[PDB]
RNA sequence: UGGGGAUAGAUUAUUGCAAUUAUUAAUCUUGAACGAGGAAUGCCUAGUAAGCAUGAUUCAUCAGAUUGUGCUAACUACGUC
RNA sequence: GUGUCUAACACAAGGAAGUUUAAGGCAACAACAGGUCUGUGAUGUCCUUAGAUGAACUAGGCUGCACGCGUGCUACACUGA
């Protein structure tokens, strides 16, 4: 078979695009190719934001955010589990 | 637990041929059964006997599928007898 | 000595690598969240020697 | 009226954690004048937290070697050795023994990280723990079964250090404080 | 250690044509190792597991075997990959 | 209680029994060049068939013992002898 009809990648009208290195292991792959998972998350847990409520000088909390955009090589994410194999069908599935 | 097919199928012939015949109580629905069915086990005409009771709970709701009763669809069918604006765009439109 | 008593609220699930783990939550007017061992059950006290730093999933 | 050996009412106990309370036999139902009843405790997991725990005691006890299954000697043993307990102090020697108890079960345990011990399984491994101490300190020694159960159960009472239930407990204890 | 019965000597018996390379049996004597078992690994959730016996099978002659049968009656989860 | 509120599960009560009451018997499809021609008057071919590899008789041997591995039994004790 030939799998990617796009290459897994924006492809069209482009010749190079830059590489950007993975955030697990510096593996390099086109920002095109990338996959990126924004990751908005705070640092609290449920139990330390109820604790820095109570302790905080003023009633008003800011909640401190994390903000990543954290990119994975394909290598990566199919091991630690951002992606999975899906099924011929399903890999042209954009939901 | 659970129940087969063939319990099912006993079942499922009993309430199409017998109705009327059931009531809510065990000891009477498997003299029902035993009486309408040779069924030449103790223990599968008991589980028999039990399915048409768990049958029988299922119903004296109303209707429900995978049985038939002419009654109640003859009572249901016995039993059911300009200008102004959001008619007027489509009107106006057409002259 | 030392010990405190939380009261079982709610039993999470059965956690650890052979499963003998259970993962419970506990009221100290504070919610705690601890990895117990052995047979337990909802509504009743179980014994904390260490209170501190409320528990990730096994 | 109703009394252990005939001797002991052992209608009330002292509050322990509380968590120990729910499982030991001080209720009048669940009180005995003697404690073989020898019940059904496999139809679920909280079948067996209703044992008497007198019953469990013996049960426990009796299982080493040679000894398996000799069940009424362990319960003359156990009637012996809390008698011993009687006459070295005027406690009730039930009372005595679920301090014990409370003494001899951990408060946590451990995997490779450490975790908390729920109420049922603290009273199997104390009850375990007085057992093992007493059949350690008898096999291949001087001293009778009967006074080395009464003397660990005194000593795990007390909170000594002579004790093996207290030795076990503390080294679990310090293997979950090492393992955090 | 009076635990233990290896190993050995003298007997009188039993079966069989033949008992010796102790057939099997008893009596007295002889009185070894073994101080709870490394790396490993077996079986087991309720009359089970374990302990204790005992019938039957082979048999001219014999259970430390297998297969049944009873009694004494535990622990520990009561789940997870 | 939980559940498409179906199929059904969970808890309590009832009850001799609630997991299908507990245990066996039972044993698809299709294989393996698994074992057995040291059970057969089931059996091909090949060997053998009169100083017989047949039938039968007399001893000896299957158990000998520098040594290595299975599986059981008996032990290692005063919770005992």
């Amino acid at each position: 078979p030939k799998k990617r009809r796009n290459g897994g990648r924006s492809k069209h009208n482009r010749g190079h695009v830059n590489p950007l290195r993975c955030s697990n292991c510096g593996r390099c792959v086109p920002k095109d190719k990338a996959i990126k998972r924004f990751n908005i998350r705070n640092i609290v847990d449920t139990s330390a934001q109820r604790d820095i409520k109570e302790a905080s000088v003023y009633s008003t909390f800011q909640l401190p955010k994390l903000y990543i955009k954290q990119c994975y090589c394909v290598s990566c994410a199919i091991h630690s589990r951002f992606v999975r194999v899906r099924s011929r069908e399903q890999r042209r599935v954009r939901k | 637990r659970v129940r087969t097919k063939t319990i099912k199928r006993a079942a499922r012939q009993i309430v199409e041929k017998y109705y009327a015949k059931l009531t809510l109580d065990f000891q009477i629905n498997k003299k029902i059964t035993e009486e309408v069915a040779i069924i030449p086990s103790k223990r599968m005409k008991n589980k028999v006997a039990g399915f048409v009771t768990h049958l029988m709970k299922r119903i004296q709701k109303g209707p429900v599928r995978g049985i038939s009763l002419k009654l109640q669809e003859e009572e249901r069918e016995r039993r059911l007898d300009y200008v102004e604006p959001d008619t007027l765009r489509m009107i106006k439109s057409l002259g | 000595e030392k010990s405190k008593l939380a009261k079982v609220e709610k039993v999470l699930g059965r956690t650890g690598s052979r499963g003998g783990v259970i993962q419970v939550r506990a009221q100290f007017g504070r919610f705690l969240i601890r990895n117990v061992k052995g047979p337990v059950r909802e509504g009743d006290i179980l014994a904390l020697l260490e209170t501190e730093r409320e528990a990730r999933r096994l | 009226d109703i009394k252990l050996f005939k001797k002991w009412s052992y209608e009330e106990i002292n509050i322990a954690d509380l968590s120990l309370v729910d499982c030991i036999a001080v209720s009048q139902k669940a009180c005995v004048y003697t404690p073989h009843t020898a019940g059904r405790y496999q139809k679920k997991r909280f079948r067996k937290a209703l044992c008497p725990i007198v019953e469990r005691l013996v049960n426990s006890m009796m299982m080493h070697g040679r000894n398996n299954g000799k069940k009424l000697k362990a319960i003359r043993i156990v009637a012996y050795a809390f008698e011993i307990i009687h006459l070295m102090t005027g406690e009730n020697p039930l009372q005595v023994f679920v301090n014990a108890v409370q003494k001899g079960g951990p408060r946590e345990d451990s995997t490779r990280q450490a975790v908390d011990v729920s109420p049922l399984r603290r009273v199997n491994q104390a009850i375990y723990l007085i057992c093992t101490g007493a059949r350690n300190a008898a096999f291949r020694n001087i001293k009778s079964i009967s006074e080395c159960l009464a003397e660990e159960i005194i000593n795990c009472a007390n909170e000594s250090s002579s004790s093996y239930a207290i030795k076990k407990k503390d080294e679990i204890e310090r293997v979950a404080k090492a393992n955090r």
